[PDB]
């Protein structure tokens, strides 16, 4: 940030781009290193009544696996054929 | 009231992300032209 | 979504197979990146002047650790052991007994700095704010055997260390 | 509900179909067929069955499992039959995925599946070296991981976390020599599991 | 409380020294036996017991989320202290 | 610009003392900027900043040449920098302890150490547990 | 009682692959200790093959045998290819090992172990 | 673990605001350089089918054709809910897949430019303490939180 | 004559750690905070330590990550190909002493069992700034070496 | 036995041997194997050093954490010697040197050197102490170096009298002096190889009936010199230094029957032919046995 207007023309020139607009070295638009305190949220399980763990239990909904077939018609895929990607139309090109 | 990292009223301006690789130079008939003058007036 | 990176034709004008021929014979592409190289050169260098300058760090670094007392010097560590169990790395050793009296104290509290991966789950299982991972990087030394830390260097640790590390635990301590 | 996981009856419904749809066409080996609570599909074969199955779901036009994503082993030595071999097969064409599993012991050679996907190559090596289960047929079957004349298998359930030897540079002899393995601290075991069960729906009968 | 044994090694605050015939003090030698001079048993030794006018007080350690898990300790004994388990501060009811 | 460049060069020599100052900084730290003075520490150190520097040339500290009887004219080293300034110099804060100083506790160190590695006085570990099991000594006198 | 096989049917056909085995590694001695530059004899490296060799003499089952040729051919290979080192070929020799006491007094002073 | 400290996220912006003149630079030392492509172009050239059938995945299956990225066949967390593009080779050899990573290393900036303006608010954890444990604050004044720290931990 | 000898080797003591050419067995992670290092915020170079050497020609061994046993003879074998004066820099957890696979059967429980170690930098890793206070260390005890006047005592 | 000194373990590099050992001039040829031999088994060895710390790099790796402890030593200075001692159970001396220097005469190095080592021993409370001697050390030699030997052989029996003292022959190895001394370049030998002297002396130390007693350690076999060298040229592939050292060299290796040897302790001797080349390779520019005199 401290170069001569000649040093900045030349790398520039030598470059062909606006170098000192995107400087990879950083000054003063970082954040200050002191910052306020937080005040962080809480979750939904966060109340005070309506809210019984065995309404909300993830493990003990988790069952066993469903045997379809143990030892002891139309023809089906796994899942429905992939759909075709459509092209970029940001960039379909480089 | 609560205070988290969050972005700015309005979201952040626009990044740039595609290739940006400027076109410069002379067309090949203007460089071989400078260099065939070049020789020509060496040579003399 | 998809984009090509490599699906083009070159022309086949004469304007564009002599600007190919061009650039073929002249080099031009070639100088074009020693261009690039000349810019960087005309660059402030983004070297830091070691051990004058420090590279930045947060309050969250996790650096050596000290074992931390309560304001009236008394020892925070009331040898509870989920330290060692949470462990990954298995560094830690406990034991412990009644103190002369009645506290629940250790009287073995070492860390293996070497098996120790620097992880920090010992200061989050702590309920007591004893172990800390604090912000020293600073302490490689000349044996193996100097990084076998026991109590008495790890409460050496918290005493050096105390003033940087009750601050960094104050800039911290609202996001955990 | 924010914190528990939500169900995918559509999922579930089609690999069950599928399922059933392999199991109807290979019951010269198909023994078990599960879709568990999260939807992923298990083939259970008997392991004659490994490349007439593998090659069915690689090449059948309602299948196209083209890549093998991976192939390992789980020691249970409880099993007359301790080795479970499991692969997980990709199917790029319809977006799913499809676990075929199998079984030997220490005995028993299982054919390699070379043939069927050139990925199982590295794959069978390292099951060979890890737990010790011969690979019939394979082009080059030999250590992968272990260091050169490593005794055992490491990945077996009885094999000890550290090892039987352990290595050190000798100054009288010049070289690196192996020795049996002492420990200046000993790994410390921990009894962690708690004596209350923790998930009815998967209780034993008793 | 740093006492020094015999032999001039000090005492740690564990009571840990080598005595006489240990060959291990040889540690030590050209170098020194890292000590912690702050008993901590000496340091809550110091603090003042609390008066206070209730049968039961509470103790966080101080300084709220940044102390100890919050306990509440009875005062009923009138021949002792009700002392904090966690950070051994001390109470007792007045009158 | 090119005369401001050297004028600016120039201005170094007089913001260190002289030649005199401007070479011992040049010897001692291979750095010749001059910076603003936020403090000093007890030790000798001092410390400076200048904002227009890029993050991380921002700040700095030039040791003291004196460290608890150990000559560091030369001989400088990152774990003299003690903790209260530790926080500032890394950038885990913006206020250095001239302005928000640390807590006072009775058992802190009032005077820092820096790395004893190599020196007698390093770290030598032990156990810090008491004896386990104790043997029967057999009794003093004779009766076989 | 019925098992599939790896490469022999039975103990007759197993022994087979074990002798090829036992030649291959007793004429490719020689040139291990002069491409390793072992400091042994070929008398004693071909003492250890025996050895061994010898240590298996008991096995009765087929599969078992297989195994065994099946890692003494890759234990060969390694060597043949120079996969090996100096130090993986002398593994076999145990040269820094003091050697540990074998009657019952001499295990007794030292320790508790049988 | 925690929640972003504040003033995080607009460091990342300025970080991403200048990171795609960086990439271009890094082109113009190798993407055109007949050095760079003598040594990439039609090196290690694989098929779409061998790629499949020899277990390759991410960029050495995109170099050869194939259309598959788990970010949009087989999204988890959020993908589903950003923009980008895959790059897809057409050679399937090492200069391709050197292009297709220079392009994925532009589409994580456009993804993370997104990720910026729309990160909510809320917890950070599942607001579940059997299993992910509780805030310091609890675990030092509510029993259930001390005990499910406790066990979490041990 | 004191006078001259303590000068020699302060000039010798000098040349050889204001040229320290390492070569660094980058085995794991904790050599890419050792490129980090060579990285331009650090420039190790700027200390007279040049970015990679041949082991013929370097100063100082750096082990940067695991060593396991199939590793070891190799590593042994590169420490008895550089030339002397040679030191070792044993970087990480791992490589002082197994780290967090200290009780796998396949690692060495620290490289110092297969070399001499002259100094130990804690870490996992240890960060490029620790990685270059270990060699500014390193270099402080070349300083006290005294490897000319202890040869004229004897 | 103090509870610390109780040998523990299988006898590796993590075990307890109970061995407490000071070994004096540790930095040497001979050195290096009885530290390596000693540390194997888990015993704590003491280094005093003269050398730079550089020097005694190769021994860190020889103990586990904690049981090579290295201490700065003068061979004139006796507070130095005590405070390497004082906590042993054993102390080795192995200092020597094979010519003098303006500083160090043979008259230091084996007499006074030898003598204080023994005396500040003795005083600490001591109650082994191992000294290395020679096989042919006479106080009528026409070397200096054995006229030394005999010396101080006499003054460490005097001082220590429940000394074990080992009168090695010429030593061999990879290190050594003896076959690498013909390599560069009437009479009859029988040298000793490296690891058996170093076998006999860890043997000593664990021996109650060494105390006291004098030994002789030479090989199986004796040999004509002439045939020797011209063994090694043959080994070598080579086609066939100070006057005091050519004296020793000359000297024939004396014959001791009065004495125990490495049999009596345990070891057997091991020939010459069998450790040649792995001393001698190194000297190839990429064999008929000598003859033995029976
Ligand atoms: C051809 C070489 C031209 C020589 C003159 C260069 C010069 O001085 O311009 C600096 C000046 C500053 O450039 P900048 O990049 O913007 O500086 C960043 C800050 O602004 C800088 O601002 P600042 O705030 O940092 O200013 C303070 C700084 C400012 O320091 C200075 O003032 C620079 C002093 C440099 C003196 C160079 C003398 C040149 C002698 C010619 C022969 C040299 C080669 C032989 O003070 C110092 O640090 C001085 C410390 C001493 C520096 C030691 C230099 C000695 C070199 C000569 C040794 C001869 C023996 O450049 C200009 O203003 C443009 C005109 C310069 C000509 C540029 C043409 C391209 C250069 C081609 C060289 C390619 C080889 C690589
Ligand atoms: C042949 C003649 C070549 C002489 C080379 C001159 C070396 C000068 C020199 O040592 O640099 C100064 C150096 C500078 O000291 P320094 O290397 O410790 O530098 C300290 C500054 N930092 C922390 C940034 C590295 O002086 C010395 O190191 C003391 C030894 C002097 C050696 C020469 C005495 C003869
Ligand atoms: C009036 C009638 C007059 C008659 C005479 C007229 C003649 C004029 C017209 C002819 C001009 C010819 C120019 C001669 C230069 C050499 C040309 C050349 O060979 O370049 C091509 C060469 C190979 O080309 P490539 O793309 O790799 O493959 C092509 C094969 N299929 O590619 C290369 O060689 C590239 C070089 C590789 C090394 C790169 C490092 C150098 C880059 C910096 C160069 C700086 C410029 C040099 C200046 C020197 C100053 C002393
Ligand atoms: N090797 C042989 O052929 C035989 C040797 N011996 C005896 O065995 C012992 C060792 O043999 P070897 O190992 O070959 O001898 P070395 O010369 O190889 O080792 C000599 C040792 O003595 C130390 N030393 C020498 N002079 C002094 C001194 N003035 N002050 C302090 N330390 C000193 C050296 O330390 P630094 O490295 O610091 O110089 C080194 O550690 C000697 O007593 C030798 O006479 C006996 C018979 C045969
Ligand atoms: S940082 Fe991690 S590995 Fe190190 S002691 Fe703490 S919990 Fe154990
Ligand atoms: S440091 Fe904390 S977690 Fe570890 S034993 Fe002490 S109180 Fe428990
Ligand atoms: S010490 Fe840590 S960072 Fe370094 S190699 Fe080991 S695990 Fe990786
Ligand atoms: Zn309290």
């Amino acid at each position: 940030a401290s170069a001569t207007r000649f040093i900045q023309w030349l790398r520039n020139w030598a470059s062909g781009r606006d170098l000192q607009a995107k400087l990879q070295l950083r000054y003063q638009e970082i954040s200050k290193r002191t910052q306020p305190p937080p005040k962080l949220p809480v979750g939904p399980s966060h109340k005070l009544s309506n809210n019984y763990y065995c309404t909300r239990d993830g493990r003990r909904e988790a069952m066993p696996p469903s045997i379809v077939m143990s030892s002891q018609k139309k023809a089906v895929s796994p899942a429905p054929p992939i759909k075709r990607w459509e092209l970029s139309q940001d960039e379909p090109y480089l | 009231k609560v205070k988290q990292d969050m972005p700015p009223v309005g979201g952040y301006g626009p990044i740039d992300y595609k290739r940006n690789l400027p076109r410069r130079g002379l067309s090949g008939y203007s460089m071989f032209a400078v260099g065939i003058g070049a020789l020509l007036f060496g040579y003399w | 979504t998809y984009k090509y990176v490599n699906l083009r034709e070159p022309s086949m004008d004469m304007k564009s197979v002599t600007d190919r021929a061009a650039q073929t014979l002249l080099w031009t592409e070639l100088i074009r990146g020693l261009g690039m190289t000349l810019s960087y050169l005309f660059r402030e260098p983004a070297t830091i002047n070691y051990p004058f300058e420090k590279g930045p760090l947060s309050p969250r670094f996790r650096g050596e650790h000290a074992l931390r007392r309560y304001p009236s010097g008394e020892e925070r560590c009331i040898a509870c052991k989920l330290c060692e169990a949470v462990c990954p790395a298995q560094a830690i050793t406990i034991e412990a007994e009644p103190r002369a009296d009645g506290s629940r104290r250790t009287t073995r509290y070492d860390i293996d700095m070497t098996k120790c991966i620097y992880c920090g789950f010992c200061q989050e299982a702590c309920p007591v704010d004893a172990i800390v991972e604090g912000p020293n990087f600073e302490f490689s030394t000349e044996t193996h055997e100097e990084l076998l830390y026991n109590k008495e260097k790890l409460l050496n640790n918290g005493d050096k260390w105390e003033a940087e590390i009750a601050a960094n635990i104050q800039a911290d301590y609202l996001y955990r | 509900r924010p914190t528990v996981r939500p169900r995918n009856d559509v999922a579930h419904k089609q690999l069950s179909a599928f399922g059933e749809y392999v199991a109807e066409i290979l019951p010269k080996y198909v023994q078990q067929v599960q879709v568990s609570c999260f939807n992923e599909l298990e083939i259970c074969i008997h392991p004659d069955g490994v490349i007439p199955v593998l090659t069915f779901l690689r090449d059948h036009s309602n299948a196209q499992f083209k890549s093998l994503a991976d192939l390992t082993a789980v020691d249970i030595p409880t099993r007359q039959n301790r080795f479970e071999i499991v692969y997980n097969l990709l199917s790029l064409r319809f977006n799913s995925r499809i676990r075929v599993k199998t079984y030997t012991d220490e005995l028993t050679p299982i054919e390699s599946s070379v043939p069927v996907y050139k990925a199982a190559n590295w794959y069978e090596r390292e099951i060979w070296d890890m737990f010790g289960v011969f690979f019939a047929n394979h082009p080059d079957l030999r250590r992968i991981l272990t260091d050169y004349g490593f005794e055992g298998h490491p990945f077996r359930k009885d094999f000890p976390l550290s090892g039987y030897v352990e290595l050190r540079y000798d100054d009288e002899v010049k070289r690196v020599v192996a020795e049996p393995v002492e420990l200046a601290q000993e790994f410390r075991k921990f009894d962690l599991n708690s004596p209350w069960e923790a998930f009815p729906a998967y209780r034993q009968p008793p | 409380g740093v006492r020094t044994s015999p032999t001039g090694e000090k005492v740690t605050h564990t009571g840990q020294v080598y005595d006489d015939g240990d060959y291990r003090k040889v540690r030590f030698v050209g170098r020194q036996k890292e000590v912690n001079e702050n008993f901590a048993i000496d340091l809550i030794a110091e603090q003042p017991v609390s008066q206070v006018g209730s049968r039961v007080i509470s103790c966080d350690g101080g300084g709220g989320a940044l102390g100890h898990p919050r306990v509440y300790i009875n005062l009923d004994k009138e021949t002792k202290t009700g002392t904090c388990g966690y950070c051994g501060l001390q109470f007792r009811q007045q009158h | 610009e090119l005369l401001q460049v050297l004028k600016r060069g120039l201005q170094q020599v007089s913001g260190h003392g002289g030649l005199r100052g401007y070479l011992r900084v040049l010897f001692r730290a291979n750095d010749v900027r001059v910076g603003t003075l936020v403090g000093e520490d007890k030790y000798g150190n001092k410390y400076y900043e200048d904002n227009k520097q890029f993050f991380g040339r921002h700040r700095w500290v030039i040791y003291t040449t004196e460290m608890n009887g150990k000559n560091t004219f030369w001989d400088v080293d990152g774990s003299m920098v003690p903790p209260e300034w530790h926080r500032w110099l890394h950038c885990m804060t913006d206020d250095p302890p001239t302005v928000k100083p640390p807590t006072a506790r009775k058992f802190i160190w009032t005077n820092h150490k820096f790395n004893l590695s190599g020196t007698p006085q390093q770290y030598v570990p032990y156990s810090t547990t008491r004896k386990k099991i104790q043997e029967w000594v057999p009794p003093s006198t004779p009766y076989k | 009682t019925s098992v599939k096989p790896i490469f022999s049917r039975d103990m007759n056909e197993a022994k087979r692959r074990v002798r090829e085995l036992y030649r291959a590694w007793y004429r490719e001695v020689p040139n291990t200790v002069h491409l390793f530059q072992l400091d042994i004899s070929v008398k004693q490296g071909r003492d250890k093959v025996r050895e061994m060799f010898k240590k298996n003499a008991h096995i009765t089952d087929p599969r078992v045998v297989d195994l065994l040729v099946i890692k003494g051919k890759m234990e060969l290979e390694e060597t043949i290819k120079v996969w090996k080192q100096r130090t993986h070929v002398m593994r076999f020799f145990h040269e820094t090992e003091a050697p540990r006491p074998k009657d019952f007094l001499s295990k007794f002073y030292v320790g508790h172990d049988p | 673990h925690q929640d972003l400290p504040l003033g995080l996220m607009d460091d990342i912006y300025e970080f991403s605001k200048n990171f795609s003149l960086r990439i271009d630079e890094l082109e113009e030392m190798l993407t055109n350089n007949r050095i760079w492509r003598n040594r990439t172009v039609d090196i290690g050239i694989v098929t779409a089918e061998d790629a499949l059938n020899y277990g390759f995945s991410g960029v050495m299956l995109r170099g050869s054709g194939i259309q598959w990225d788990l970010r949009k066949t087989q999204p988890y967390d959020v993908y589903d809910q950003v923009e980008f593009d895959v790059p897809i080779g057409s050679r399937g050899d090492c200069y391709d897949r050197y292009l297709c990573r220079v392009e994925e290393m532009r589409q994580s900036i456009r993804i993370i430019s997104q990720c910026l303006n729309k990160m909510p608010p809320g917890e950070i954890k599942v607001d579940d303490a059997k299993v992910s444990p509780p805030k310091r604050a609890e675990m030092k004044t509510s029993m259930e939180s001390l005990i499910h720290h406790f066990k979490l931990y041990t | 004559g004191e006078y001259v000898v303590a000068k020699l080797d302060d000039l010798i003591n000098w040349a050889r750690r204001s040229s320290l050419w390492p070569m660094t067995f980058g085995l794991a992670c904790c050599a890419v905070e050792m490129m980090h290092m060579a990285a331009p915020r650090y420039d190790m170079d700027r200390f007279g330590v040049v970015f990679r050497a041949s082991p013929r020609q370097s100063d100082v061994m750096i082990v940067a990550g695991t060593l396991t046993n199939k590793m070891a003879p190799a590593l042994r074998k590169v420490y008895d190909q550089m030339p002397e004066p040679r030191y070792v820099v044993s970087m990480g957890s791992c490589a002082n002493g197994g780290g967090y696979y200290h009780y796998s059967y396949s690692v060495v429980r620290g490289c110092d069992r297969i070399v001499p170690v002259d100094i130990y930098v804690p870490g996992c890793p240890p960060t490029a700034e620790a990685l270059l206070y270990g060699i500014l260390q390193l270099q402080k005890k070349i300083k006290r070496e005294k490897r000319l006047r202890i040869w004229y005592r004897r | 036995l103090h509870h610390a000194v109780i040998p523990h373990g299988k006898g590796g590099r993590s075990s307890v041997s109970g061995i407490v050992a000071t070994v004096f001039g540790a930095t040497g040829f001979l050195g290096r194997y009885v530290v390596n031999h000693l540390g194997r088994m888990g015993s704590q060895v003491i280094v005093p050093h003269r050398c730079e710390p550089y020097d005694t790099m190769h021994l860190r790796p020889m103990g586990d954490l904690g049981q090579i402890i290295f201490m700065d030593w003068n061979g004139r200075d006796k507070d130095s010697i005590r405070r390497a001692v004082e906590h042993s159970s054993v102390v080795i001396n192995l200092v020597g040197r094979e010519w003098e220097t303006q500083n160090f005469d043979f008259e230091d190095v084996f007499v006074k050197i030898p003598q204080a080592i023994a005396q500040v021993s003795k005083e600490a409370g001591v109650e082994k102490f191992i000294h290395i001697s020679h096989l042919n050390a006479d106080i009528k030699s026409s070397s200096k170096y054995l006229r030394s030997k005999a010396v101080g052989e006499k003054e460490v029996r005097e001082t220590f009298p429940e000394a074990t003292i080992i009168k090695p022959a010429e030593i061999f190895g990879r290190e050594d002096r003896f076959l690498n001394y013909f390599a560069n370049i009437k009479t009859v030998k029988q040298p000793v190889y490296i690891v058996d002297v170093t076998k006999g002396i860890i043997n000593a130390i664990k021996d109650p009936d060494a105390r006291g007693k004098t030994f002789a350690f030479v090989g199986p076999s004796r040999y004509l010199l002439f045939d020797l060298v011209q063994y090694v040229f043959a080994v070598a592939h080579r086609p066939f230094t100070t006057r005091d050292k050519v004296e020793r060299i000359h000297t024939t290796d004396k014959i001791l029957p009065h004495l125990p040897g490495l049999e009596d302790l345990g070891v057997e001797a091991t020939p010459l032919e069998l450790k040649a080349i792995e001393v001698l390779r190194r000297h190839r520019t990429y064999v008929q046995p000598a003859k033995t005199i029976p």
